[PDB]
């Protein structure tokens, strides 16, 4: 008995929310605060792409 | 069969198997569906130890023993194996870290009547 | 102060000339104004006291508990009002006589500028406890409570009496304030030591300290509901104030004669609260509770410090109305389930939700819950212990977390869960508990507001 | 404002920069602080304006109570109970003034501490120091009296430390 | 407003193991001697808009190919803006 | 939930769905009163494979005391519906 | 509408209520609202004062 | 809130064009906003400043005499 | 700040198959759902993307 | 749960309950549905090529180390449906359980809604206050001396007649009142 | 071969790889006959007495009652001075008091000690 | 990492710990001995109050940075050649703490070597 449904405004909305959120507000708040802590500027290549990597 | 007669003083009150009452049948229509008991039935003497709320003897799929075998090894070595990551540090080939200003004295506590011994930094 | 003991011995011939279908109303309407009368007394000032006369003075010690035990009356009526229905005239009268005796005997008790006027009251509200738990209780081991209430109290309480006239003896005055101005310390000797003891046992028995408190269970369980939240909310603290008035006169000795009774109460502490998880009884886990915070006040009052005496008055207060809270809905339980068993009745939440609702207040402020004086109380008596020594953070922490677990435990047998089925008697909840259970709770939640009005005169 | 006096609470002058807009696109901040200020601070301001104006039109005083100086526990009779009364009530004042004094000193260590922001282990040295000299001076006042503490047992704490660091002082000229 | 409409279930000889991959099954149940005789109860699983599956790669790309032309449009623009 | 309050024919035409595909059985000779022992002739092991199935397709489990004992499609609607108070 | 009246009850209402009590109430008393004091860089000017900061010593400047 | 939509009873659910063609937007625009990004800000995943080579150093700059001057 | 974002993400995307599913929420009885849910699933894949730690 | 049970179960019994559970946990491992229906096939086939095993003392033999090769590979975390016993929503709903009996305490002012509900009440009321007189003498007359044997509850017999203690099985609450 | 599962006191025996129930003797069926005849017995009371509409109250379990009259007041009455109990007695209610007291007193001891050197570093120690 | 690895599988004296460095005199490699620069002041970063870590010789690109962030402030993005200016500054910065572990590596290794020389030319 398939009683797939999804259209509800509620739940499309508080999802797209959320949705457009994890999309931009990484970077928004990344470059709209003063730095906080010493860049790390040179790494190693290897161990620049570890966490892709091992991704 | 009665608990043995020691001095505590159980008495006359039959010792009935310490198996637990999460365990009892569930699909029994029990008159009290929620404690799964019965009505007149003799009541175990630790009936408010187990009451599905509290410690349960539920049969496991892996035995007692090797459960707490595996633990304690997992626990032990991940103890014994942060230690000796402790012993080896891990870092980076680079040198301590240059401030200024005698090591930024005045910023860190203060004391400006005492003069420290001034301490200079190599260009390289 | 005669403007408030006079009153109360009017509470008599009031009750006694009344109609016989209107004492309840004359009886709760005179105490409630008796109480509003009593509220004037709480503004104390940095200074010494209020010095009212040769006979009485009151602190700021002795006002919040003035105001609790002429607070109490009212909220004792409406208890008794439910089971005394089927009572005649003259006994019903004769309770609230007796009800009336207990208020102006701790009335006088916590004045009592001198110390032996001090004991011959504390001694006197022994009487009416007695008669109440003997005469009006339901279960047949109320006799042997009694006697044993009887005689702990009297036991421990009899070589104070020699004590206090051999002080008046050398010393040449029991009155308070020339004790307190003339103290003189007391040297390390056998017969200071014995006099230590004499003085402190008496306060001790009554708390009462781990080991001694065999007559709190059996006392709390048999009596009536009247009795049993007078046990637990003022009978309760004429030790700690008894105690915290003495304990002036016995330094630099107290410095290390409070070992025994630190490490007792310590480890009873402990002992009470691990006891209240495997209880089959409700009234019995609620007299263990309060042993356990006792023995957290007699930890308090022993440490000495001011911070220790902050918390030992803010919890004193606390769990006097506490416990009166968590008594009266046991009483209400019992009432319609007439068994006093914890696991007979279950999922009463869904039944009664406002009762629920009740429930989970009283255990969230005896759970020690912030912003709550409970909390306040606790954490004083913490820091002064942990300035004491930084080992009893472990015994505290332990005890906190059992208290978190047995009260959740009371809560969550008696209110979640499937119903019992065989159980068609639970009638909605009457407007008298709903009333009663408000006017315990709110006056905490008040409190919590202007907490300086119950931590002491070392505020 | 002049509600307290500013000697006993000093601040400093709260130099503040001025807007440099680098930049020709709006700030949402300036706009906000404007709309903010129109429709929150002058309703607010004449209802502050008429309460003040009520209460001008009946304006009475209440004045601070001053208390004479009486003799010591150092002046007083072995039992003389009315001097003894007398010295205790003052001391139990003088207790309060001091508690007092050392809650003002704490309130400008914290106040300093977040104004000066990332700087305040060097900026707020000073009051770090007379937090410390209060600190030490209360600590041998009162300290360790006791909850039953009394005029006596602080006269008598004062007595035994004067006798240690007059022995230590003899010791040291002796040596 | 509720869900009443009387649905009407389907026909059940619609359901064939033909097409889905309950054939392997059946073959090497065959192959040493039997068969299943629940084989057509779920080919309903197989049958309908279920029958056409999407790998997890391509899952992951769910949008690959508007985004890129986007993404190629907008480069475009601004190259052919900023050089101006 | 958005559940529809399923009813007594949804019911038996479930059940008859779902015995129709049990290809041990000829849909043909099936009734709502037939036997499962003896008038079609089925295996214990075979009854407890239907049982297991009208399980998986109706989201419900039925304690073994009570599946063991049901030998007709029709018992089985009752059951169901007994199970999920249906009115008609 | 109902948003109109929604923001009147229960935002513009506390708005009032609370700048009211913290600008003639908090502040009077000494250090109850304290605030960090601004960053100061090179180059900006001081309302109060309106001096200006001295720039820099012109580092050299490469990449 | 939404529209009526039926039990179907092992047969593909009903889809509305809105949901599918919402999806495949939200889809589009995370692709085209990564794709955007790595385009303008490449070296925040590969680095901008080139590593050094330690071995490569020569003595001259790091103060080493060759073994006999001291 | 930005685990609130997508953890908040993926457990409103859990419930919204819990629910659809007839409170069901054993991942054996969920099937086919990246056609049946196409909002569902783009928002779970952006939520799990963000979370392992997409560039 | 509505049936009585026996005081034992016989070797079929135990059979039959281990073929289910070992089905239930082979479904459990074996995610999709068609390997699933293969090894389930293959499961059925080693089960029933000692169905005609004739001595009892060898079938006990077996069905022993069966029960010990199911507990050995019983996926330590079997499938269980959202309502069983060990399900996420076993008891999800045994708070919104009222019981009939409460309705008698209602206010007359709540009572003035639901006439007709109350009405029914009535009327259910008096019936089961007649067919309490009745099936009380009925159990009376039909138990054996000594004692019931088996908590098996016979039907009734007469025209009139109701089942024996049916009040509490008939109302119950709902399978979800709210 | 499969490695055996080892019950333990907090993981009993499952019904299953029990073997008591696997080597059955008329005797063991007549015991299971007489535990299901009594339990029916009770069974049959309960509901007599549950489904009566005359009935107003809580029906009193004669084993609750026993239950609860077992556990808290019929200890002392059985209890008897054994060396068992003498010593778990004084253990338990004798050696947690001795062993807080000596760890206090060593903390206390040394606290004063320090005191008295006055290498402690007391500052700021105001409230106590 | 290969440090790391050379450290704890090799010989623990031939290279040097991080805690420890410098071990030798800054004057030993040359003479000249020039010396770090720094080009903002006490008070003018004090006003600026960075951070205790922040205020390192790099300490002027930081301070025009945050300038820059603070006067076009809508625009989030700006500013981002200060950026990169402090960016690189800190890069040059770890390339001279490089530096200095490469050159306390090989003045150990001569240290060694001379200390080997020197006992060789003793035996012999
Ligand atoms: C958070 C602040 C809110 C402020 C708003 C003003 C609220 C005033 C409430 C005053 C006290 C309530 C009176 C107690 C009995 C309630 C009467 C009743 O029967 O309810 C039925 C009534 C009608 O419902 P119904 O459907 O007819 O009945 C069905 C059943 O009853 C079914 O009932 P139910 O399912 O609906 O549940 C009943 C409900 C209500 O029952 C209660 O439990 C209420 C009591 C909660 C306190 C628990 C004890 C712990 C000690 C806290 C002491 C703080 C008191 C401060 C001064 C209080 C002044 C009286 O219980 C709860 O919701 C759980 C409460 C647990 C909250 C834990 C957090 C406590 C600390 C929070 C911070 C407090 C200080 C802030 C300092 C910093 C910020 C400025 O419902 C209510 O009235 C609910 C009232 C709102 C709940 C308040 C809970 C938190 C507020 C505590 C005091 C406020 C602090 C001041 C801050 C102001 C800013
Ligand atoms: C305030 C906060 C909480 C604190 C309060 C709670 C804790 C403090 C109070 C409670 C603890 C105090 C108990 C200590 C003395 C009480 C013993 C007593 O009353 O005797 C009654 C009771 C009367 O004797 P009975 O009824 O004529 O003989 C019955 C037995 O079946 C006959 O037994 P049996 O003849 O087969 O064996 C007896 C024999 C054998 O003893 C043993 O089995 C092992 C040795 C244990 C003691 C020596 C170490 O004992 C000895 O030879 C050792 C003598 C020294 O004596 C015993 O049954 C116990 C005998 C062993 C004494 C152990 C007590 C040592 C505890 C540490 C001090
Ligand atoms: C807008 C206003 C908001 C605040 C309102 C506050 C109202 C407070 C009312 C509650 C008062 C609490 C009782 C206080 C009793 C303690 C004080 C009392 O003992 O004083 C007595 C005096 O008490 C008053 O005369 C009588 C007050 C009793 C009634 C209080 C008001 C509420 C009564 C309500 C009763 C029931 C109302 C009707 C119900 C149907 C004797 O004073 P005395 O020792 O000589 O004074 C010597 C100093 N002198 C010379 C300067 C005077
Ligand atoms: C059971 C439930 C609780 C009840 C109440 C428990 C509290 C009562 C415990 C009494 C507190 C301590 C009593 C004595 C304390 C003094 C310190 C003494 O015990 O230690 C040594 C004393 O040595 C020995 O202890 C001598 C006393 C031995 C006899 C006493 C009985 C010991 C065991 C009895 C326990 C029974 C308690 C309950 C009775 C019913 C130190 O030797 P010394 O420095 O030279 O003398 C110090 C005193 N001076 C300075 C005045 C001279
Ligand atoms: C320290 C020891 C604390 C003493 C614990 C007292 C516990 C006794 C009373 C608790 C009430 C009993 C109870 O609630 O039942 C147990 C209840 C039921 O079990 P479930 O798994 O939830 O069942 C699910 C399947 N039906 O489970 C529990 O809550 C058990 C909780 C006990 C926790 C004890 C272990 C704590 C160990 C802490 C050591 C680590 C220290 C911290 C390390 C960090 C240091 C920087
Ligand atoms: C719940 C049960 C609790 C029972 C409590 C009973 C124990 C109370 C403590 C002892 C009580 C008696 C003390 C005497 C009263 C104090 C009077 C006093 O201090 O005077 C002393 C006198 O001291 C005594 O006489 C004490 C004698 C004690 C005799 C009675 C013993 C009772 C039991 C003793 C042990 C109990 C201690 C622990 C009890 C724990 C609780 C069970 C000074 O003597 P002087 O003549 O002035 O000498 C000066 C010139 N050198
Ligand atoms: C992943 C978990 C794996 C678990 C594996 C479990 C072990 C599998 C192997 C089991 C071995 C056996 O068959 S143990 C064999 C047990 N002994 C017998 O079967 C003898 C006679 N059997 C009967 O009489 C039954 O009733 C019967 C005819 C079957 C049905 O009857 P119905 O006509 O009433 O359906």
């Amino acid at each position: 008995l398939v009683l797939i449904n999804e259209n509800n405004p509620l739940l499309i909305n508080s999802i797209k929310r959320l949705l457009i959120g994890s999309i931009f507000a990484g970077f928004i708040i990344s470059n709209n605060i003063p730095p906080m802590t010493v860049p790390n500027t040179t790494m190693p290549l290897y161990m620049k792409m570890t966490a892709l990597i091992v991704t | 069969e009665p608990y043995p007669d020691d001095g505590m003083g159980y008495g006359d009150y039959p010792k009935l198997p310490d198996r637990s009452q999460q365990e009892r049948d569930p699909w029994y229509d029990w008159d009290h569906p929620d404690l799964r008991l019965n009505w007149g039935e003799p009541i175990h003497w630790d009936l408010d130890m187990y009451i599905r709320n509290r410690v349960d003897t539920s049969p496991t799929p892996v035995s007692w023993n090797t459960m707490c075998k595996h633990l304690f090894g997992f626990v032990a070595f991940m103890l014994f194996m942060f230690w000796v990551g402790e012993i080896y540090p891990s870092y980076q080939p680079v040198g301590p870290k240059q401030y200024p200003y005698n090591d930024l004295y005045l910023e860190r506590g203060g004391d400006p009547t005492k003069e420290p011994e001034p301490v200079v930094h190599y260009e390289i | 102060m005669l403007k408030i003991i006079i009153p109360t011995t009017m509470l008599l011939p009031m009750t006694w000339m009344s109609k016989h279908n209107m004492i309840w109303i004359n009886a709760t309407v005179h105490s409630l104004l008796i109480s509003l009368i009593s509220l004037s007394l709480l503004n104390q000032l940095g200074e010494n006291s209020l010095n009212f006369s040769l006979t009485f003075f009151s602190d700021s010690l002795s006002a919040p508990l003035l105001v609790l035990t002429t607070w109490l009356l009212p909220l004792m009526l409406m208890a008794s009002q439910s089971h005394l229905s089927k009572e005649t005239t003259t006994r019903k009268k004769l309770y609230i006589t007796m009800l009336i005796l207990l208020q102006l005997f701790l009335i006088m008790t916590f004045t009592a500028t001198e110390l032996i006027l001090f004991y011959i009251l504390f001694e006197a509200t022994l009487v009416p406890t007695l008669i109440i738990i003997t005469r009006w209780g339901n279960q047949t081991e109320r006799l042997n409570a009694g006697l044993y209430f009887l005689f702990y109290t009297l036991a421990g309480s009899l070589p104070l009496l020699v004590a206090l006239v051999y002080i008046q003896n050398t010393t040449g005055s029991l009155n308070f304030l020339i004790i307190h101005y003339w103290s003189h310390p007391l040297s390390n000797s056998w017969s200071n030591i014995f006099m230590w003891l004499a003085c402190i046992m008496a306060f001790m028995v009554k708390m009462p300290l781990y080991g001694l408190h065999l007559w709190l269970p059996k006392a709390h369980v048999e009596a009536p509901i009247a009795g049993s939240m007078v046990l637990a909310a003022v009978l309760l603290k004429l030790g700690g104030y008894g105690m915290m008035r003495i304990t002036t006169i016995l330094n630099p000795l107290t410095n290390y004669m409070a070992y025994p009774f630190l490490m007792l109460s310590m480890w009873g502490m402990i002992m009470t609260s691990s006891i209240c998880l495997r209880q089959t009884d409700l009234k019995s886990l609620i007299a263990y509770s309060s042993v356990s915070h006792m023995a957290l006040v007699i930890v308090a009052i022993m440490i000495q410090t001011p911070w220790s005496f902050m918390g030992a008055t803010a919890l004193m207060i606390a769990h006097g109305l506490t416990s009166s809270m968590l008594f009266c809905l046991a009483n209400t339980n019992y009432e319609r389930v007439h068994s006093r068993t914890m696991i007979l009745a279950r999922g009463l939440q869904t039944l009664l939700p406002l009762m629920a609702t009740w429930w989970l207040v009283a255990s969230l402020t005896n759970l020690a819950l912030p912003p709550s004086i409970n909390l306040i109380g606790e954490l004083f008596i913490i820091t002064a212990s942990f300035s004491w020594s930084n080992i009893t953070i472990i015994l505290m922490g332990m005890n906190m977390m059992i208290t978190a677990l047995y009260s959740l435990y009371m809560l969550i047998t008696t209110q979640r869960g499937k119903y019992t089925h065989h159980i068609n008697n639970i009638k909605p909840s009457f407007t008298r508990e709903n009333a009663l259970m408000a006017l315990h709770i709110l006056p905490l939640l008040l409190l919590t507001l202007n907490p300086k009005m119950i931590l002491g005169p070392l505020y | 404002p002049d509600s307290w006096d500013k000697d006993v609470y000093p601040e400093p002058p709260r130099r503040t920069p001025a807007p440099a807009p680098q930049t020709s696109l709006p700030n949402p901040v300036t706009y906000l602080t404007k709309i903010f200020d129109l429709l929150v601070d002058r309703p607010v301001t004449l209802a502050r304006e008429f309460i003040e104006q009520q209460h001008a039109k009946n304006r009475y005083y209440y004045y601070h109570r001053e208390f004479r100086r009486v003799p010591d526990i150092t002046e007083c009779e072995e039992k003389d109970i009315l001097c003894m009364f007398e010295a205790e009530m003052q001391w139990r004042r003088d207790y309060k003034v001091d508690q007092e004094i050392v809650n003002i000193i704490q309130e400008r260590l914290k106040a300093c501490q977040q104004r000066e922001g990332e700087s305040y282990r060097q900026n707020c040295a000073k009051e770090l120091e007379q937090f410390t000299q209060v600190s030490k001076a209360f600590q041998d006042r009162y300290s360790d009296l006791g909850a039953h503490y009394s005029a006596r047992k602080c006269l008598a704490k004062q007595k035994q430390r004067m006798l240690a660091e007059r022995k230590a002082a003899k010791e040291a000229a002796a040596a | 407003e509720h869900g009443h409409s009387k649905m009407e279930l389907p026909d059940y000889k619609q359901w064939k193991i033909e097409g889905t991959p309950l054939e392997t099954v059946q073959e090497k149940l065959a192959a040493r001697g039997l068969r299943d005789p629940w084989g057509r109860n779920e080919a309903w699983r197989y049958s309908g808009g279920f029958a056409n599956n999407v790998s997890f790669v391509g899952a992951l790309l769910k949008g690959f190919k508007w985004g890129f032309a986007a993404f190629v449009v907008a480069v475009g623009a601004e190259y052919y803006l900023e050089s101006q | 939930s958005d559940a529809p309050p399923l009813t007594l024919e949804a019911i038996k035409d479930r059940v008859l769905y779902v015995l129709k595909l049990y290809d041990k059985i000829d849909p043909e000779k099936l009734s709502v009163n037939s036997h499962f022992m003896k008038d079609l002739g089925l295996d214990s092991l075979d009854q407890v494979e239907i049982i297991m199935a009208m399980e998986d397709e109706f989201g419900f489990e039925i304690p073994d005391i009570d599946a063991e004992k049901l030998m007709c499609p029709q018992e089985i609607v009752d059951y169901i519906a007994d199970k999920k108070d249906v009115y008609e | 509408y109902r948003h109109s009246i929604f923001a009147v009850t229960h935002v513009l209402i506390p708005v009032w209520i609370i700048h009211y009590y913290l600008k003639y109430h908090v502040t009077a008393k000494p250090y109850t609202v304290v605030e960090r004091k601004p960053r100061i860089f090179p180059g900006d000017t001081i309302l109060e004062t309106g001096e200006v900061i001295p720039l820099m010593k012109e580092f050299p400047d490469q990449h | 809130g939404g529209v009526h939509i039926e039990p179907r009873y092992r047969q593909f659910p009903q889809l509305t064009r809105s949901q599918l063609i919402q999806a495949e937007f939200f889809s589009a625009t995370m692709w085209f906003w990564i794709l955007w990004r790595f385009w303008h800000d490449s070296d925040a995943v590969l680095g901008h400043f080139p590593y050094p080579d330690p071995s490569q150093w020569t003595d001259e700059e790091l103060g080493i005499l060759p073994d006999d001057e001291d | 700040c930005m685990h609130a974002f997508f953890k908040a993400m993926l457990f409103m995307c859990s419930g919204s198959i819990i629910h659809s599913l007839n409170d069901e929420q054993d991942i054996r009885k969920m099937g086919g759902l990246y056609k049946a849910m196409p909002f569902t699933t783009t928002a779970l894949i952006i939520g799990s993307l963000a979370l392992t730690g997409m560039p | 749960a509505f049936s009585a049970p026996a005081a034992y179960l016989t070797h079929q019994q135990k059979v039959l309950r281990l073929y289910k559970r070992a089905l239930r946990h082979l479904e459990s491992w074996c995610v999709h549905r068609d390997k699933y229906r293969y090894f389930a096939c293959l499961m059925r086939a080693r089960f029933d090529e000692h169905k005609n095993e004739k001595d009892m003392v060898k079938a006990t033999q077996l069905l022993r180390q069966a029960e010990e090769e199911f507990w050995y590979g019983q996926h330590p975390q079997p499938y269980i449906f959202p309502e069983s016993p060990g399900g996420t929503s076993y008891e999800r709903y045994e708070c919104y359980k009222v019981p009939e009996w409460c309705l008698d305490d209602w206010h007359p002012s709540e009572k003035a809604m639901y006439p007709d509900y109350f009405a029914k009440r009535e009327q259910w009321k008096r019936l089961r206050r007649e067919s309490w007189e009745r099936e009380v003498k009925q159990l009376q007359e039909e138990t054996p001396p000594g004692g019931p044997r088996t908590e098996a509850l016979p039907p009734a017999r007469k025209e009139g007649d109701l089942p024996p203690l049916w009040w509490h099985i008939v109302t119950r609450p709902r399978e979800r009142p709210m | 071969s499969f490695p055996k599962y080892k019950p333990s006191r907090l993981a009993t025996l499952p019904a299953t790889l029990d073997p008591a129930e696997y080597d059955i003797s008329p005797e063991t069926r007549k015991a299971q006959a007489e535990r299901l005849a009594i339990r029916s017995r009770l069974k049959r009371e309960y509901l007599l007495q549950y489904n009566d509409p005359n009935r107003l109250g809580v029906i009193e379990d004669p084993a609750l009652i026993r239950w609860t009259y077992a556990r808290s007041a019929n200890i002392y009455p059985n209890f008897r001075p054994t060396p068992k109990t003498s010593l778990l007695g004084a253990l338990f209610g004798i050696g947690p008091l001795f062993f807080w007291y000596y760890v206090f007193k060593t903390d206390r001891d040394k606290k004063e000690k320090l005191i008295q050197e006055g290498k402690l570093d007391q500052t700021f120690n105001i409230s106590y | 990492g290969a440090h790391l690895a050379r450290r704890y599988l090799g010989d623990a004296s031939k290279e040097p710990d991080p805690l420890r460095m410098p071990t030798f005199p800054p004057d030993y490699g040359f003479p000249e001995r020039k010396e770090r620069e720094m080009v903002a002041t006490q008070q003018e970063m004090n006003d600026a109050q960075l951070m205790l870590q922040q205020r390192d010789y790099c300490a002027h690109y930081l301070i025009q940075l945050l300038k820059c962030k603070r006067d076009s402030f809508p625009n989030f993005l700006a500013c981002k050649h200060e950026q990169h200016d402090w960016d690189y500054c800190e890069h040059l910065d770890y390339v001279k703490r490089m530096k200095e572990f490469e050159r306390e590596r090989r003045l150990l290794q001569r240290k060694k070597r001379r200390e080997q020389r020197e006992a060789e030319m003793a035996r012999g």
